[PDB]
């Protein structure tokens, strides 16, 4: 009847399983409210992704317009002159780790290169303004990507935590409780009942012996 | 209890009765029962001691014609620290409420190590009021219980979501629990605090919280005591 | 001088008659009482009062008496009380005036490894001091393996008079260590389900300090010359050192210091605290106390340096 | 992992030019490679685009994010599984010549479906 631990029913094991049940119950509640915090942050991050999608689209089209305006300034398109400047990167995603709601989320932090910015040093003066607009756009997109990475990591962590909590609620606790119920209510009661029967049989033997002795004494007093 | 009955109901005194080590009395009762060749009941204890514990406990209360009264504070050691044991179970049947002494609080150096979350006075509401201590007694007790439970839960989350991930109420609750357990519950073995001194210490503990979420205190009492 | 001149033994093997087993404890405590009556502090060591309780159970079985719980006689608690309360410090009968005592140091063999057995339950209502066992420490071979959570001693209050005269801060440091161990025990039971990721730096210090305590102060070899007998002054100095470690670590972390960096930079003083147990007690109280003071000053200097 | 600049393999040519102007590409003298692939939209094969995306997301060990701006189905099909292990290979969907509608965004679709 139900899942069972198949354990040795004794008072020591009864206490052990009561402690295990209490620990599992408090762990279930503990992980439940941990998962509540994590899913609250998860919903927040989903909202940030949802609106930042259109925000980043707008910023991308602004950057594209700025680059094309620089191209208009410099006659022909920036094209291969810009492409040949891939030798060094002026913007990069610095490594970081922010403990969001107790989970070590790997939120990358955008950090433009402060050592060299010569990729835009060519042609017309508007190249600097175009580079600045594209750098702001890259920062916005890097923030969006960091939020997406946080969303993915939080989804994984929340799925694992909710799975563990559901397992504790449905299998771990719902098997420890029947195991404890078996142990105490069935086996300890049967052992106490057998002790009761044996001691009552002992008392019956003792009383019949003493009653026979009393009857013999009364008879020899009469005689 | 015969002496207490005499004093309270014939001399008209208010008598407090402390029956310490009720578990030792239960062990003695079991020994006496097995001396009469009775077969032991649950957990070796004879099955009729609910009656005997009832006779001991019910020799209390205040009565119609006598100005005296008997208040009992039995003290029993739970063997192996469980309520399911016959002695605490029967005492809970017969007595109003219980005070809990916690081993976890004792190991932390808190005296008295009274764990207030499980402890309950069923008819506490009759001991507190306007002409009975102070008008704020009940709601201050309720607020202390609520904030202490919230502090314990927030202490659980302190090691699971981190200190900074807690809500502002939880950050207040950690330090409220700290101050509570080691200044208010922690009382010297010879420190006699009157009910009003304890009440205003409780108020000083509750003055850290804001108006909005001291929600279990009546707004009249809260607006008359918390704001100065 | 051999201990045998101080000692008499009451040898009672298990194959001897049950009544001799029952009378062993009584004859031993009567010898202890006799030597107490001469004004001598005498200690009685009972190998297993659980075996005495089983002897009482067997005798009651042969007598056809109604048992109380798990077969044990109803008067088990009464008999253990009548034995144990033959212990206390006393002013010996007759003249000249003199004072003796009988420290009853009675061991209990548990049944099934839990305190549910009637012998321990009856014992706990009498003994002021109970040095409980911890199979989690025993299985991991962490001796002397005393369960700090459930062990107790009601003589802490009575000993405040002794401590104030000799080691004034001893009760304070003992309570500090108990608080640290309990806090870290609940922290560990949370961690074992959650993990150490989300804990604050202060929680990490609590856990590390309690682990250090359990491994290098509570744990005692017993078969080593340096730690066969830890004198009370050495124990007090070690409590001072460990509590100082915890206090300086908490103070430094309160001032923004990262716990990992502080731990790596203070591994030297952590090792000094750990190896404080290796001091030979035979070097004398003066030398050992001076070296403990040197250790404490070194710790204070190191934490002041590393906190900046 | 080591820091790196976002790649624009699945972005438009204009988006790649903007990223290069911002400085989102670094050279690789070890194999004459670069941190950003050529955005030959409408000229490169779908298999080539998928291979470049896999190389940037699986072969590369740097922490470079990726751009899938209005990507063709060659990247849309792969995005159903490429999002796993978002570090060191992150993914994103910038704007491109085709409008950056959220309908085809795999990340936005997953976020909505989780709701």
């Amino acid at each position: 009847s139900g899942n069972r631990e198949q354990v040795f029913p004794t008072r020591m094991t009864l206490g052990l399983m009561k402690t295990k049940l209490k620990g599992a119950n408090q762990g279930y509640s503990l992980l439940k409210r941990k998962s509540e915090a994590l899913t609250k942050r998860f919903r927040d991050i989903t909202k940030r992704i949802d609106d930042a999608k259109q925000k980043m689209g707008r910023v991308m089209q602004t950057a594209a317009f700025s680059l094309a305006e620089v191209s208009y300034a410099t006659g022909e398109n920036i094209g291969y002159q810009v492409q040949e400047s891939v030798s060094t990167a002026r913007f990069k995603v610095r490594a970081r780790q922010e403990n969001v709601s107790g989970v070590y989320l790997s939120q990358f932090e955008s950090y433009i290169d402060p050592e060299i910015n010569d990729f835009r040093l060519t042609g017309l003066g508007r190249g600097g303004q175009q580079v600045q607009r594209a750098k702001e756009i890259y920062s916005r997109a890097v923030e969006t990507l960091v939020e997406l990475a946080s969303l993915q990591t939080a989804f994984i962590i929340l799925d694992e935590v909710i799975k563990v909590t559901n397992r504790r609620v449905n299998a771990i606790e719902h098997v420890i409780i029947p195991r404890t119920e078996n142990t105490i209510a069935y086996i300890n009661s049967e052992l106490d009942e057998l002790d009761r029967e044996e001691f009552y049989r002992l008392k019956k033997v003792q009383e019949k012996k003493q009653n026979e002795t009393a009857k013999l004494d009364a008879e020899m007093k009469l005689k | 209890l015969t002496t207490a009955e005499y004093l309270a109901y014939q001399t008209e005194r208010h008598v407090l009765t402390i029956l310490t080590d009720m578990s030792s009395y239960a062990d003695a009762l079991r020994e006496v029962s097995a001396a009469r060749e009775e077969v032991p009941g649950r957990r070796g204890y004879p099955g009729y001691m609910y009656t005997d514990l009832s006779t001991i406990y019910e020799r209390a209360g205040r009565v119609e014609g006598r100005n005296g009264s008997i208040t009992q504070i039995p003290i029993l050691t739970m063997p192996n620290d469980d309520i399911t044991h016959p002695i605490p179970d029967l005492t809970g049947y017969i007595t109003e409420g219980q005070i809990f002494v916690d081993r976890q609080l004792h190991n932390k150096g808190i005296y008295p190590p009274i764990n207030v979350l499980p402890s309950l006075s069923r008819l506490m509401k009759s001991a507190i009021g306007e002409g009975m201590t102070r008008k704020d007694h009940g709601d201050v007790s309720n607020q202390l219980y609520a904030k202490y439970a919230i502090g314990k839960d927030a202490a659980a989350m302190k090691a699971v979501v981190g200190e900074e991930a807690l809500s502002i109420e939880d950050k207040l609750s950690l330090e409220f629990l700290e101050k509570f357990e080691k200044t208010f519950i922690t009382q010297g073995a010879y420190e006699d605090r009157t009910v009003f001194e304890s009440l205003d210490q409780a108020w000083s503990l509750l003055r850290i919280y804001p108006k909005e979420m001291l929600n279990r205190i009546s707004p009249k009492i809260l607006d008359e005591f918390y704001d100065r | 001088e051999p201990i045998m001149k101080r000692t008499t033994l009451v040898a009672n093997t298990s194959n001897m008659p049950v009544a001799a087993r029952e009378a062993s404890i009584y004859t031993g405590i009567t010898l202890a009482e006799y030597f107490r009556d001469q004004g001598k502090n005498v200690s009685m060591i009972a190998d297993s009062s659980s075996r005495w309780a089983e002897a009482l159970r067997e005798i009651s079985g042969r007598l056809g008496e109604m048992p109380a719980d798990q077969g044990f006689p109803a008067y088990l608690g009464a008999k253990l009380a009548s034995f144990y309360e033959r212990a206390g410090k006393a002013v010996a009968l007759g003249s000249p005036d003199r004072t003796g005592s009988v420290s009853i140091v009675a061991a209990v063999s548990p049944a099934g490894g839990d305190f549910s057995d009637p012998v321990t339950t009856a014992t706990l209502g009498i003994t002021q001091v109970f040095w409980g066992l911890d199979k989690k420490l025993a299985q991991r071979k962490h001796f002397p393996s005393i369960n700090t959570s459930v062990s107790y001693s009601k003589y802490t209050n009575v000993l405040n008079k002794f401590y104030d005269s000799n080691y004034p801060e001893f009760p304070v440091l003992r309570d500090r260590m108990k608080e640290i161990l309990s806090n870290a025990e609940e922290l560990e039971q949370v961690v074992q389900l959650v993990g150490k990721s989300a804990l604050s730096d202060s929680d990490k210090i609590t856990l590390d300090v309690a682990t250090l305590i359990k491994e290098d102060f509570l744990q005692q070899n017993g078969y080593s010359t340096y730690d066969a007998f830890c004198p009370i002054w050495k124990t007090f100095d070690m409590m001072r050192a460990f509590i100082s470690y915890h206090d300086e670590a908490q103070k430094a972390v309160a001032n923004g210091a990262n716990w990992s960096k502080l731990a790596d930079s203070t591994g030297d003083v952590k090792h000094a605290v750990s190896s404080s147990k290796f001091f030979e007690p035979s070097r004398g109280e003066k030398e050992v106390h001076g070296e403990f003071e040197k250790l404490l000053s070194t710790m204070q200097e190191r934490f002041a340096e590393s906190t900046d | 992992a080591e820091k790196r600049t976002l790649i624009a393999v699945i972005a438009d040519e204009d988006t790649t030019t903007g990223l290069l102007l911002a400085g989102i590409g670094q050279i690789t003298p070890e194999t004459q490679e670069k941190n950003f692939f050529v955005y030959q939209e409408g000229k490169t094969t779908k298999e080539e685009i998928t291979d470049k995306f896999n190389h940037f997301t699986e072969e590369r060990d740097d922490i470079a994010i990726l751009l899938i701006n209005q990507h063709i189905a060659e990247n849309i099909r792969a995005r159903v599984d490429s999002f796993t292990n978002a570090f060191p290979a992150i993914l994103e969907i910038p704007s491109k010549d085709h409008p950056y509608d959220p309908e085809k965004d795999s990340v936005l679709k997953r976020v909505r479906k989780l709701f």
